[PDB]
């Protein structure tokens, strides 16, 4: 069970980390997003953004039903 | 122009005190009658100008339901900033504070910045703490203090313009 919560806890840093690192980028470009150009491509982060986040949820489920089995 | 920085901030407290009301009201401008408790974490940002400076404010709102309780070591660890909410009609919700500050230090020592917040300020006739009880505690625990009402939008822009103003 430590050994399994090592292993979840290692997966969901690189999960929060790309989450902020998404949203540092868009907020980035949304500083300077004079064209049509920048607003597509920040449209795609914030799909990306979601994207993440949604896996970071269903990861956090995952995790408590990992946890409430026997060990 | 200016530089920016990303800074993450958890929100942390009971169920029900009002963090996820505070987060609405400042990224909304909006009050929400019908509790909806949060399932698990969510994440909300925002960006905000300073002189010679802009931050990214990135946010953690964390569920105050028991069973959630131990996902939130992580998102502690993962934060600069912790705001602990309580609520002022709620003697209980300020008595765990002590419990929560505690357990950011647990995570994070000194390398954090801590905001005590005692939410509903609007309750007027059901108030079951001072505000300077409130300043107290705070001063004592060595954090920030602030009384908000997310209903009535009261000094919660203040708040985050404060916590803007103490980052590096
Ligand atoms: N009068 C008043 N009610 C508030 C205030 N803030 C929140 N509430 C109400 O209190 C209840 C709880 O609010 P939430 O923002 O969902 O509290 P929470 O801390 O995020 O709760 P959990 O996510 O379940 O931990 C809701 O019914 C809100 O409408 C406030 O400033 N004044
Ligand atoms: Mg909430």
């Amino acid at each position: 069970r430590k050994h399994l919560e090592e292993v979840l806890e290692m997966k969901q840093e690189a999960l929060l980390a790309a989450i902020s690192e998404k949203d540092a980028n868009i907020a980035l470009l949304e500083l300077s997003s004079s064209k049509k150009k920048t607003q597509e491509e920040v449209a795609a982060l914030k799909r990306e953004k979601d994207r993440l986040v949604q896996q970071l949820k269903q990861q956090t489920q995952n995790r408590m039903k990992l946890m409430a089995d026997n060990y | 122009g200016n530089p920016l920085r990303k800074f993450k901030l958890v929100f942390l407290g009971e169920q029900s005190v009002g963090k996820t009301s505070l987060i609405t009201r400042f990224m909304y401008d909006s009050f929400d009658n019908t509790y909806q408790a949060t399932i698990g974490i969510d994440f909300l940002s925002k960006t905000m100008y300073l002189e010679d400076r802009t931050v990214r404010l990135q946010l953690w709102d964390t569920a105050g339901l028991e069973r959630f309780r131990s996902l939130i070591p992580s998102y502690i660890r993962d934060s600069t900033v912790a705001v602990v909410v309580y609520d002022i009609t709620n003697l209980n919700s300020f008595q765990q504070t002590s419990k929560w500050i505690d357990d950011v230090r647990t995570e994070r020592g000194s390398d954090v910045i801590i905001m005590l917040v005692g939410n509903k300020t609007d309750l007027a006739d059901k108030r079951q703490i001072t505000i300077e009880e409130g300043e107290q505690r705070a001063k004592e625990l060595s954090v920030m203090f602030i009384e908000t009402s997310a209903k009535t939008g009261y000094n919660v822009k203040q708040l985050f313009r404060r916590v803007a103003s103490a980052l590096p």
